[PDB]
Parts: structure tokens; C-alpha cells; sequence
């Protein structure tokens, strides 16, 4: 917007942490599910 | 020092009695006096061996702290709290980075120092086993009367005493004895009695009868002798020394790994005092000129490296252990691999170490047995009569029974009460005739006259069991030759015939060619008895001849030796065929270690001995020449008088090779004979009088049911179920490893460029540093760990076996090719890769590439809290500072994108991964948990505290996605040029 | 030689050539395509620069400014600095009705010269007398600091509104127009003394939004001097300047975020 434009100095980084944690998380899990498979 | 205890030794066996009582002051009689004996224990010392003086563990731990890389982040970790020290007295530095960092990076050491200390273990209790050998007590006659004393308390010159069931104490002169035998598998490593007795009946004191050894027992009867030695100087106590004392040694991958260590630490240094004067010159303060130094220590030390070898070593041990083969030596891992030469004792190693028949002489025929242990060969007759008539002597003509509670157990592997050949015929019969004791149920044994010295036969009376007679069946067996001049008749396919010279020469031929194989000869024969000359209730006199033999029906021939494991010649073939020499070291007899040494492989068919050469073309052995001969047998006799010179010569000019009546220290000298040579070897054994050849082998292997606790002390390697196909495996392993480990190498090594270039362009270009020395340590002690542990469980990408051993001069674990692959081609892109994704970052923040040359200055300034970028905007200190940092994030996971292609390209050295594919889960695991990892750090909250880890946005992580594929297509563009010609210039430029 | 022959040699040196070229010739290409999607008027990202710092002239040892008012070369190090500052705000750089415009000599509202667009010459940028600079060689006795808001593109900042309590609670509250400075230190023992555009303690809003360095070179952003005239002597007083806005907030890893750290001492 105009003299509103305060959204063009910010940035979500609470919700790309969340994300990226959510990721790490389910790689992790995925990892697991393939190396269990035999032990 | 051990080169005394290398020799043979000197006696007094051929002294008398009496002279030998002069020597040591001593009665024949009455024994030493109570005074005597505790004089002569002051002079000469306890009967006791002495263990060696170890190295404590103290020693061992930090002798690890100081070698090579260690040194270097040592030197780091100092040179951290020292730029700490000059900032705590100049100006006063709140923080925490020169005093953590040095924190961290001693800690470092010392794990590590944990890894190489775990890798470098030497488990001996050599001299332990030998102190084991020497009984509580000893019985001795002193002041005419006998004692049981203290065992170490015994000297040279009392009387001893033995018994069935005991101990030698000590070394004696055999001055009185009543039916004694003794086991001296100790000093050979055949279990067979041997008589002892007061004559001398051989100028070699190990053969003669007179003496008994410390480290032997009596196994039947009593004697009476005098100690002629105590302890350390026994016979056996020396090769307890010279096995205890023998200098351990650095293995093939310990070599390897030092030299690998060397070459790194040499470029850490080069390249560190390199570009400290190269700052210095661009006058940088020495405040700062430390501060690159530092950086420059971690980014050159692979700080992962060693503790990852150490991982991929213990798991390849881990799966040796499940093939019953245990390592205690994670070194002798790979040796196995790098093995060109094996020196193999015969007797429980390559044999089952059992009396077992081998062959059958009937109805004018040659029948073979089957000699395997889980008797996996076929069946050889049933149909004939004429067996059933040679099984029942077999089985009747015996005096051996299985012991209690056996059932369980197969036939074959059951304990047995008697002498071997009545133990091996006792497990023939029972083995194809089923129960024997039914048999011995079925036929009431009347009167028996047990095999004599004199008689050379053992004879047996029975009520046959057939009810239409239920008359008396005399059997009989012992010397072919002896039985034969007893015989009219041979029971031939049911009936019997005349004893024609015909025969009687297919007899003699059957006889020669059955000795000649190595096996020990019985003859069988038995004579239905007339029945109106013998009643239901005949009298038969043992004592005397009561009833004829002579004129008696020969039946047949029985063979028998101690054979082969099941596995064995199969596993001989497989070393061969993967270039390895095998020779046989044994201290059995000539005859006997020639026909194993044919029929496990070791001399292949048509292959002759000068003796077999002279002996065919029927001309003297001088008249040989001795290079028409690719086989040779040795005799431990003659071996004594030959130099190391000439020893050498013998390896050197024969493939087949067999030394035979070998004492311990003369498989020692065979052992350094090889070695010698360059080679790489291996011992296998399972006796005591394999221990010193055990101990100087680059690797031992011991037998692990049949192998004497002593051989198990001084092995790497234990064959837990005695399954000699392991030694194949373990080669495999070996070999596959040490490839692996390169593969493994490379990739670490690969990520150290990325992280040494950084703080290169920020002295030469002066921009905001790129990567920060905690975001390395992240990678080569976070990231890179799994995926590098992950490459030890690569598949072979040929046929490893197929290929000779490796020179171990030539053939190095890390060589020129391995670093210009990591440091010059691969490492180079992923550099790039990291510088790529900082720009982007700071770019997009506002500060484009072409202002940040030469803006460090007022970059790293504190108190410009107003930095200009490219846009014409005013940053902060720590504005600008969260942005370097998030720089620092990118770039490490640019690090960690860029690994996922060396991952996959580390894979194979020369296979596609097209043709390789994707079949190692634990490398897969390594990319996912990696990945999971970098995220982790870079958005968990409170990581930008503790790391300087900071968020990136979802574009940052495809950066150095175009470098990771070009890497992928770049190595596997490579190594098609590779396969696609074997000639060489990709092949020796870049083949790992 | 070491390795190999001088064949080998050379076969090593045109490989890593070649090489190492085709690298630094895809390095630039990727580079060459980042540039492309990267505007020449506006940064892609700018919330890690968002809270606009506040900056000052005299150039802090470490956020301290100690000195000797009985001594010349005691202050001379912080009078190059604040030297650098002013130099910049002459009026001989202000020439003509390009690029310069002459503003309400009283704090405005905004001004908007359209969008971060090249479809104009330079963008005009508001003048600004540094005889605006009351009192202010420099305070030899007693300092004059000079403040500073950190430029950030299409940045509006916005002041706090008169609905609630205040700080310096509503005295010369030109609400719509201004965004405070106040500076403090209990341990009142000082003398602060503003000035500024209008006469204000603020930034006036007419020099807002900045379109940038290749929009508006030679652009001038507002001052605010801030003097000292402490009654006291020979003392670390540990001065803090605070600017209030919509869009300013502040941290306590960044002792910078929209204010100051001054740790002045006369110690004479
Ligand atoms: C900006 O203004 C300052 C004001 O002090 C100028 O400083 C002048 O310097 C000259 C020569 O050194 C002196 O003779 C004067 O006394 C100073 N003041 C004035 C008001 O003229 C400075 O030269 C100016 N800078 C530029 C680039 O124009
Ligand atoms: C940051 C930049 C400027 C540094 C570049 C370093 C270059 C020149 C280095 C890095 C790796 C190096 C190579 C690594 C391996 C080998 C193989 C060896 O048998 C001869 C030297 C040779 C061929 C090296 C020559 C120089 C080399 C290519
Ligand atoms: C500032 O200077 C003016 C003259 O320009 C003078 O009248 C005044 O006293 C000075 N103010 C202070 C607080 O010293
Ligand atoms: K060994
Ligand atoms: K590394
Ligand atoms: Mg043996
Ligand atoms: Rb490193």
C-alpha cells in the first residue's frame, strides 16, 4: 500500500521455523522407516 | 634378545642315570634334602614364569593425543586462549567466542583420542595361559620320603613324581617308569600318548622317551625323574617367553592411516603459515592474524575423519561376529584383506583332529568312506556280504565306547573312551550299521586277547548271534601284513576261496597304495570255529593257545587318518584363486602333512618334491636339478641346520610348500621368513605350539572349539564354530573394506575445501566472512557423519576376489589421485556452490556483489552503526551481523546440498550408479537424517545463540542445487571416460 | 620430477586449465542470472533491516565518548566525525531547483514522488539547512550529538498518536507530524537540550519515504542535534536517546534499534 505498506519490513519467520521443524521431523521419521527395514 | 629363545635346544638325555645325578646334586633314591632343595631355591629361583613388562594404559591413551591432527587442534585450541588472553587484559571482550571455541575444540582431542585409543587395543594374556600350565602342587621325594609341596617351590635335581591325570612341573630326566604316557601336543600338536620311559631312544631331545616337558601331562601309567629344568628355562617356558616377548608391531591400516595424516597435516601446515605471513604482509594485526590461523587449523583438519574409520571398522567387525568369527584386534579387520602369504598349522586347523577311516580293501576292491564331518559325501557299499562280515569285526574286534549322555550329539563329534583307530572304527560301524552296542549285545564276547607289543594283533571270541548256530565266531585285526600270514581263505562277495598269490599281490597293492595316501593300515580277518570241536560250553584260554589261529579267513583292509574339514580344500582353492599363498607349517610327521597338503590343495596334482623327481626317473636326488621342482617338504631336522638366507631361498623358489616336525620357534622363523620377503601374512593354528607364529603374524587366526586357550590369547581372530571357509570371507571383508574406506575418505575429505576457500577470499578480497569456524565443526562433527559411516556398507563393484593382493608399498589407502579428485575437482565445485548462495543472500538483503570487496574494514567495525549497502540504506552492527550470520546458515547447508551428490558419487569408484543403484538403506538413512539435522540447526529457536544458526527462507535451500547436479553428472561423465578405456588418463589421474 | 614427467606435467596443467575455467565461466552465469531477477530501485528482501536503527556523528570507542574539557586534542578525534557529518548538509551542495526542492520550514506530511520507477528523473529530494542546528569547531565543553534515523526504502515512519499515556506525556506533541527523540539516563543529573526542523525534537515526515540511492542521489536525510549541558563533571553518565513510532520498536542484542548508547564523560 502507501503510507500502509509495513508488510514490505516484515517477514513470518514463526511460521517458517514451524515448517522447517515439521520437515526436519518427518525426514527424520521417513529415515527411520527406511533403515528399519532390516535392521 | 629373543634371538636365543629362536634356536633349538640342548639336553642331557644321553647322560646316564647316575651322571645326570652328579650334575645336579641329587639322589636317585632318597631324593634332595629338605635343606638341599631351599639352598638350590635361593640360587636359581622359583619354579615360575614371569609375566612381561607391559605398557600401562595411561601411556596408551595419551601416546593418541599427539598425532598429527591431534597436534594441530591442539596447537588451535591454544591459539584460541590466546587470543582470548590478549583480549581479556586489552580490551574487555564480554564475549565468549576465543574461550568456548578452545573449549570445544580440547574436547574434540580427547574424544577422538577415545576412538584411535579403541581402535588400537592389544588383548595378550599370553603368559597368563602358559602360568596355567604349571600345576598347584608337584609330588617330591626328599629325605626318602615323597611330599606334595608347592609346585613353584620344585628345583633342578629333586625327585619327581607323575601319575595319570597330572601335570609335568617341571622338565625331567625319566629315570624309572611303569606303562606312562604323555601328551605332548604342547610341543607338536598331536594329542596321540607317547611312552616315556628311562632310555634314550633319539639324539633329538623332543623325540626321545627319557624326557617329559613342562606344559605336557601324563595321560596313563607312572614315572619317577629328575628336574634337569625350572621356569623361564623349561623347554616350554622359553616359547612362553619368546611368545609373551615378541614385539607386537604397527598393522597394514594403521600404516595407512599415519601416511594419510602426514600428507593432510601437511597441507594444514603448508597452507597455515602459508597465508598467516600472506596477512601479515597485507598488515593485518597479529590479533587477527591468529584469529584466520585458527580457522584455518579446523577448516584443514578433517576433525570427523578418524572416529568415522573407526565406525566402519567396528561394523564390519559386527558383521563378522555374526558369522561366527570374532575380532578382538579392530585393526585385524582389514588385515585378513591385505593378506598375501598364509602359514597354516595342519592338525585342528586344517583337519577335524580325529582318527576317522578313510578307506575299505574287500572283495578285491578299493572302497572310500566318507570322512566329513556333517558327512556330506555318498555311501561306498552296503549290498556285499563281505561287509557285513569286516563291520561285525569292526564292531566286535573293539574295546572303545561312546561316553555317557552323548545321544544328543552327532556320531562323529561324541567323546570316546580308547585309542584313536578303535575310536574311528567304533564311529564307522556305528555310523552306517546303526547302534554297535547292539551288535556287542547280540554276539556275548567269551574270551579276548587285547593287542600286544608282541602279538601285533587282538583276537575275540563271541557266540554269534544267529540262532540256527549260537556257535563261536573268532575275530581278529592288526597288522595287514601279520594278519595276512594268518589267513587260507578270503571271503569273497559272500563265499570263501583259497588264498591264491593272486590275491595275495592285490592285497600287497591295496596296502601300498592305502599307506601311501598317509593313512594307517589295519588288517581284518575272522574264523568260524568247527562245532563238534568246540561245545555250547567250551573253555577258551586266553593265556594260552586254546584255539587255533591260523588258517583263518581274511575279510579286509581298513584305512584310516586324521582328515580334512568339510570346507577346507574349498577354501585353500579360494585363497589361491584370489593370488594368496598357502603353506603348511606343522610339527606332525613328513608323510602325514604331504598327503594333507595334497588333499587339501596346498600341493596341486602333478606338482613333485625333489624327492618324488628322483625317485620316479629312478636317479640319486643330487642328480635333480632342483628348479624342475615346484613342490618342496621340509623336515624341522633339517630345517634347524639351514640359515635365514637359505630359508628365504626356499620361499622364493617353491609355490608348495610344506614344513613338517617344525618346533614353535621354527613356524616363528617361517612366519619372519615371509615377512622378510615384503609379505603380508597370516597364521592360522589351534595349538599351544602355535602361539610365537600367532603372535608375529601380521594376523593370527585361532580355532575357537578345537584351539587351546594359549593359540586364542595370541590370535586377532577367533573362528568361533572352526568353520575355515571364514578365512575366505574375511579376506572378502578385508578387501571390501579397504575400498569403502576410501570412498568414505574422499567424501570427508571433499567438504574441506568449501570450508577453507571462505576464509581464503575473506584475507585476499576483504569481504564479510563467508562460514564461521563453529558452522565447521557443525558439518564435519554434525552433517557429514552418518553419510560417511553409511559408505562401509557399499556392495563390491567386481569381483574382489578375482584380483591379487595389494602391494603395500605401492597400492596406498589415500594417494595423489584421491586428493586431486576431493581437494581439486569436486571440493572446488562445492566451494563455488557455498560462495553462491552468500551472495544471494546478501544481494537479496541489499548488498550486491560488486560493493562488498573491501568493506570488511567497516563491516566488522562496532561503532559504524550505519553501514551504507548498494540501495543507499543504513544498517546497525548487529543488523548487518544477522545477515553475515544467515549467510554463515547457507552456506552450510549449501555444504550439506552439495554433499548429497558426493554422497551418491562416493558411492562407486568406477561403476555407475545406474548400474550400482540405491540398495545401501544406511546411506539413504544418512541423507535423510543429514538433511533433518541442517534444518534442525537452522530453525530450531535459541540454535542463533548457541551456533549462529539462523532461519533461511525456502528459496535459500535451492542455491547450490545447480552445483549439487553438477557435481552428479560431472563424476559419473568421469568414470564413464573410465570403463569406456582402461588405457589410463582419467584411470590414473582420478581411480582412487 | 616429484610426480611425474613433463608430458604429464603439461597433459595435468591443460586439464586444470580448461577446468577450472569452465568453472569460473558457470560461477558467473549463475551469478549473471541472480542479478537478472534482482530490481536496480528496491532490495528483494527488507525485514532484516525493518525497526530502522538510530546513528550518531561523534564515532564511540565503544558507545562512550570520554573526554578533557581543559585539554585540545582530547575532543579533536570526535570533532573529524562530526566534521564528516555536517560537511554533507552545506548549502553549496544544495544548488538549484535540481535535485534539491525547498520544504515547509515546519514538519509536513509525507511526500510521494509516485513508485520506485525510472518513468521520472531523479526522484526531488527535500532540503535541509544545518543552520536548522542551533548551537551546533563543536562543543568543546559539554557535547552536541548529532542523531540520526537509518534510511530504509518506501519507509514511512509513522510517530505515536496522542490516545494514551506518553513518556514526554503530550508536552509539544505535534502528532501528526513528528517523531520524537527523547534521551535519558534516577540519575537525572544532566541538562538535555534539543534541536532540530521546525525547532522540533523530531524527524519531520516530509523527507519520507526515501526512493533509494539510483532514484535519489545526493538525497538528505533529517538531523536531530542533542546538547549536553550537563552541570556535572568527571562521571561515566550513561545517556540512552529513544525515538517513539508506529513502526519503531527496539531489542536488547541490538543496542542500536531505534536508539542510542552514549556514555559521555567531561572528565576535566
Ligand atoms: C562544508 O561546510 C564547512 C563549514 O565549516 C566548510 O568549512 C570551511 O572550510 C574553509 C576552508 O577550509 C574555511 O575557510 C571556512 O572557515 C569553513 N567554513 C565555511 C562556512 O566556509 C567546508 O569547506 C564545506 N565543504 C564543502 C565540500 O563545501
Ligand atoms: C583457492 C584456489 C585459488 C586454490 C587452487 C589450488 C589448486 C591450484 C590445487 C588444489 C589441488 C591441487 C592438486 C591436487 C593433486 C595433485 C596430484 C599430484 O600428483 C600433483 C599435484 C596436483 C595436480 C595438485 C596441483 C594444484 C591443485 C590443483
Ligand atoms: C547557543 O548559542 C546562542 C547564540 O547563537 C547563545 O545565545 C546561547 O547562549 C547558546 N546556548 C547555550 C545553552 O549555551
Ligand atoms: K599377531
Ligand atoms: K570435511
Ligand atoms: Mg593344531
Ligand atoms: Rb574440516
Amino acid at each position: 500500500e502507501g503510507p500502509d505498506n509495513d508488510e514490505r519490513f516484515t517477514y513470518d519467520y514463526y511460521r517458517l521455523r514451524v515448517v522447517g521443524l515439521i520437515v526436519a521431523a518427518v525426514l527424520c521419521v521417513i529415515g527411520i522407516i527406511i533403515l528399519l527395514a532390516g535392521k | 634378545l629373543d634371538e636365543l629363545k629362536k634356536e633349538v635346544s640342548m639336553d642331557d638325555h644321553k647322560l646316564s642315570l647316575d651322571e645326570l645325578h652328579n650334575k645336579y646334586g641329587t639322589d636317585l633314591t632318597r631324593g634332595l634334602t629338605n635343606a638341599r632343595a631351599k639352598e638350590i631355591l635361593a640360587r636359581d629361583g622359583p619354579n615360575s614364569l614371569t609375566p612381561p613388562p607391559t605398557t600401562p594404559e595411561w601411556i596408551k591413551f595419551c601416546r593418541q593425543l599427539f598425532g598429527g591432527f591431534s597436534i594441530l587442534l591442539w596447537i588451535g585450541a591454544i591459539l584460541c586462549f590466546l587470543a582470548y588472553g590478549i583480549q581479556a587484559a586489552t580490551e574487555d571482550e564480554p564475549a565468549n567466542d576465543n574461550l568456548y571455541l578452545g573449549v570445544v575444540l580440547s574436547t574434540v582431542v580427547i574424544v577422538t583420542g577415545c576412538f584411535s585409543y579403541y581402535q588400537e587395543a592389544k588383548s595378550s594374556r599370553i603368559m597368563d595361559s602358559f602360568k596355567n600350565m604349571v600345576p598347584q602342587q608337584a609330588l617330591v621325594i626328599r629325605d626318602g620320603e615323597k611330599s606334595t609341596i608347592n609346585a613353584e617351590f620344585v628345583v633342578a635335581g629333586d625327585l619327581v613324581e607323575v601319575k595319570g591325570g597330572d601335570r609335568i612341573p617341571a622338565d625331567l630326566r625319566i629315570i624309572s617308569a611303569h606303562g606312562c604316557k604323555v601328551d605332548n601336543s604342547s610341543l607338536t600338536g598331536e594329542s596321540e600318548p607317547q611312552t616315556r620311559s628311562p632310555e634314550f631312544s633319539s639324539e633329538n631331545p623332543l623325540e626321545t622317551r627319557n624326557i617329559a616337558f613342562f606344559s605336557t601331562n601324563c595321560v596313563e601309567g607312572t614315572a619317577r625323574g629328575v628336574v634337569v629344568y625350572t621356569g623361564d628355562r623349561t623347554v616350554m617356558g622359553r616359547i612362553a617367553t619368546l611368545a609373551s616377548g615378541l614385539e607386537v608391531g604397527r598393522t597394514p591400516i594403521a600404516i595407512e592411516i599415519e601416511h594419510f595424516i602426514h600428507i593432510i597435516t601437511g597441507v594444514a601446515v603448508f597452507l597455515g603459515v602459508s597465508f598467516f605471513i600472506l596477512s601479515l604482509i597485507l598488515g593485518y594485526s597479529w590479533l587477527e592474524a591468529v584469529i584466520f590461523l585458527i580457522g584455518i587449523i579446523v577448516a584443514n583438519v578433517p576433525e570427523g575423519l578418524l572416529a568415522t574409520v573407526t565406525v566402519c571398522l567396528t561394523l564390519t567387525a559386527k558383521r563378522m561376529a555374526r558369522k561366527n568369527c570374532l575380532v578382538k584386534n579392530l585393526e585385524a579387520v582389514e588385515t585378513l584383506g591385505s593378506t598375501s602369504t598364509i602359514c597354516s598349522d595342519k592338525t585342528g586347523t586344517l583337519t577335524q583332529n580325529r582318527m576317522t577311516v578313510a578307506h575299505m580293501w574287500f572283495d578285491n576292491q578299493i572302497h572310500e568312506a566318507d570322512t566329513t564331518e556333517n558327512q556330506s559325501g555318498a555311501a561306498f557299499d552296503k549290498t556285499s556280504a563281505t561287509w557285513s562280515a569286516l563291520s561285525r569285526i569292526a564292531a566286535l574286534c573293539n574295546r572303545a565306547v561312546f561316553q555317557a549322555g552323548q545321544d544328543n550329539v552327532p556320531i562323529l563329534k561324541r567323546s570316546v573312551a580308547g585309542d584313536a583307530s578303535e575310536s574311528a572304527l567304533l564311529k564307522c560301524i556305528e555310523l552306517c550299521c546303526g547302534s554297535v552296542q547292539g551288535m556287542r549285545d547280540r554276539n556275548p564276547k567269551i574270551v579276548e586277547i587285547p593287542f600286544n607289543s608282541t602279538n601285533k594283533y587282538q583276537l575275540s571270541i563271541h557266540e554269534n548271534e544267529k540262532s540256527s548256530e549260537s556257535r563261536y565266531l573268532l575275530v581278529m585285526k592288526g597288522a595287514p601284513e601279520r594278519i595276512l600270514d594268518r589267513c587260507s581263505t578270503i571271503l569273497l562277495n559272500g563265499a570263501e576261496e583259497p588264498l591264491k598269490e593272486d590275491m595275495k599281490e592285490a592285497f600287497q597293492n591295496a596296502y601300498l597304495e592305502l599307506g601311501g595316501l598317509g593313512e594307517r593300515v589295519l588288517g581284518f580277518c575272522h574264523f568260524a570255529l568247527p562245532e563238534d570241536k568246540y561245545n555250547e560250553g567250551y573253555p577258551f584260554d586266553a593265556d594260552e593257545p586254546n584255539f587255533p589261529t591260523t588258517d583263518l579267513c581274511f575279510v579286509g583292509l581298513m584305512a584310516m587318518i586324521d582328515p580334512p574339514r568339510a570346507a577346507v580344500p574349498d577354501a585353500v582353492g579360494k585363497c589361491r584363486s584370489a593370488g594368496i599363498k598357502v603353506i603348511m607349517v606343522t610339527g606332525d610327521h613328513p608323510i602325514t602333512a604331504k598327503a594333507i597338503a595334497k588333499g587339501v590343495g596346498i600341493i596341486s596334482e602333478g606338482n613333485e618334491t625333489i624327492e618324488d623327481i628322483a625317485a620316479r626317473l629312478n636317479i640319486p636326488i643330487g642328480q635333480v636339478n632342483p628348479r624342475d621342482a615346484k613342490a618342496c617338504v621340509v623336515h624341522g631336522s633339517d630345517l634347524k641346520d639351514l640359515s635365514t638366507e637359505v630359508l628365504d631361498d626356499i620361499l622364493h623358489y617353491h609355490t608348495e610348500i610344506v614344513f613338517a616336525r617344525t618346533s614353535p620357534q621354527q613356524k616363528l622363523i617361517i612366519v619372519e621368513g615371509c615377512q622378510r620377503q615384503g609379505a603380508i601374512v597370516a597364521v592360522t593354528g589351534d595349538g599351544v605350539n602355535d602361539s610365537p607364529a600367532l603372535k608375529k603374524a601380521d594376523i593370527g587366526v585361532a580355532m575357537g572349539i578345537s584351539g587351546s586357550d594359549v593359540s586364542k590369547q595370541a590370535a586377532d581372530m577367533i573362528l568361533l564354530d572352526d568353520n575355515f571357509a571364514s578365512i575366505v570371507t574375511g579376506v572378502e571383508e578385508g578387501r571390501l573394506i579397504f575400498d569403502n574406506l576410501k570412498k568414505s575418505i574422499a567424501y570427508t575429505l571433499t567438504s574441506n575445501i568449501p570450508e577453507i576457500t571462505p576464509f581464503l577470499v575473506f584475507i585476499i578480497g576483504n569481504v564479510p566472512l563467508p562460514l564461521g569456524t563453529v558452522t565447521i565443526l557443525c558439518i564435519d562433527l554434525g552433517t557429514d557423519m552418518v553419510p560417511a559411516i553409511s559408505l562401509a556398507y557399499e556392495q563390491a563393484e567386481s569381483d574382489i576376489m578375482k584380483r591379487q593382493p595389494r602391494n603395500p608399498k605401492t597400492d596406498k589407502l589415500v594417494n595423489e589421485r584421491l586428493i586431486s579428485m576431493a581437494y581439486g575437482q569436486i571440493g572446488m565445485i562445492q566451494a563455488l556452490g557455498g560462495f553462491f548462495s552468500y551472495f544471494v543472500i546478501l544481494a537479496e538483503n541489499g548488498f550486491l556483489p560488486m560493493d562488498l570487496i573491501g568493506k570488511r574494514v567497516r563491516w566488522d567495525d562496532r561503532w559504524i552503526s550505519d553501514v551504507e549497502d548498494s540501495f543507499g540504506q543504513q544498517w546497525t552492527y548487529e543488523q548487518r551481523k544477522i545477515v553475515e550470520f544467515t549467510c554463515h546458515t547457507s552456506f552450510f547447508i549449501s555444504i550439506v546440498v552439495v554433499q548429497w551428490a558426493d554422497l551418491i558419487i562416493c558411492k562407486t569408484r568406477r561403476n555407475s550408479i545406474f548400474q550400482q543403484g540405491m540398495k545401501n538403506k544406511i546411506l539413504i538413512f544418512g541423507l535423510f537424517e543429514e538433511t533433518a539435522l541442517a534444518a534442525f540447526l537452522s530453525y530450531c529457536p535459541g540454535t542463533d545463540v548457541a551456533l549462529r544458526m539462523y532461519p533461511l527462507k525456502p528459496s535459500w535451500w535451492f542455491c547450490a542445487f545447480p552445483y549439487s547436479l553438477i557435481i552428479f553428472l560431472y563424476d559419473e561423465m568421469r568414470r564413464f571416460i573410465i570403463r569406456r578405456s582402461p588405457g589410463g588418463w582419467v584411470e590414473q589421474e582420478t581411480y582412487y | 620430477f616429484l610426480g611425474r614427467t613433463g608430458s604429464s606435467w603439461f597433459k595435468i596443467f591443460l586439464f586444470y586449465l580448461i577446468f577450472y575455467g569452465c568453472l569460473a565461466g558457470i560461477f558467473i552465469g549463475t551469478i549473471q542470472v541472480l542479478l537478472l531477477t534482482l530490481s536496480d530501485f528496491e532490495p528483494k528482501y527488507q525485514d532484516r533491516v525493518a525497526p530502522p536503527g538510530l546513528s550518531h556523528a561523534p564515532y564511540a570507542i565503544k558507545t562512550e565518548i570520554s573526554f578533557s574539557i581543559s585539554n585540545p586534542k582530547s575532543y579533536e578525534s570526535f570533532v573529524k566525525s562530526m566534521h564528516k557529518l555536517m560537511d554533507l548538509y552545506n548549502e553549496s551542495s544544495q544548488a538549484g531547483n535540481s535535485p534539491f526542492e525547498d520544504c515547509s520550514d515546519t514538519p509536513a506530511d509525507y511526500i510521494k514522488r509516485g513508485d520506485l520507477d525510472d518513468s521520472q528523473g531523479q526522484k526531488k529530494a527535500c532540503r535541509f539547512s544545518r543552520m536548522w542546528l542551533k548551537n551546533c569547531g563543536y562543543a568543546e565543553g559539554k557535547p552536541c550529538v548529532v542523531a540520526k534515523l537509518n534510511r530504509i526504502i518506501g519507509f514511512y515512519p509513522k510517530p505515536l498518536k496522542n490516545t494514551t499515556d506518553l513518556p514526554e506525556e503530550l508536552q509539544a506533541n505535534y502528532n501528526q507530524y513528528v517523531l520524537p527523540l527523547r534521551c535519558a539516563a534516577r540519575e537525572k543529573i544532566g541538562s538535555i537540550e534539543y534541536f532540530g526542523l521546525g525547532g522540533y525534537a523530531g524527524f519531520p515526515l516530509q523527507y519520507y519515504p526515501y526512493y533509494g540511492k539510483r532514484l535519489q542521489k545526493k538525497y538528505l536525510q533529517p538531523l536531530l542535534a542533542i546538547q549536553f549541558t550537563n552541570l556535572t563533571q568527571n562521571m561515566e553518565l550513561r545517556i540512552e536517546c529513544k525515538v517513539y513510532g508506529e513502526n519503531i520498536d527496539y531489542s536488547e542484542k541490538d543496542r542500536f534499534r531505534g536508539r542510542f548508547e552514549v556514555k559521555i564523560e567531561v572528565k576535566s
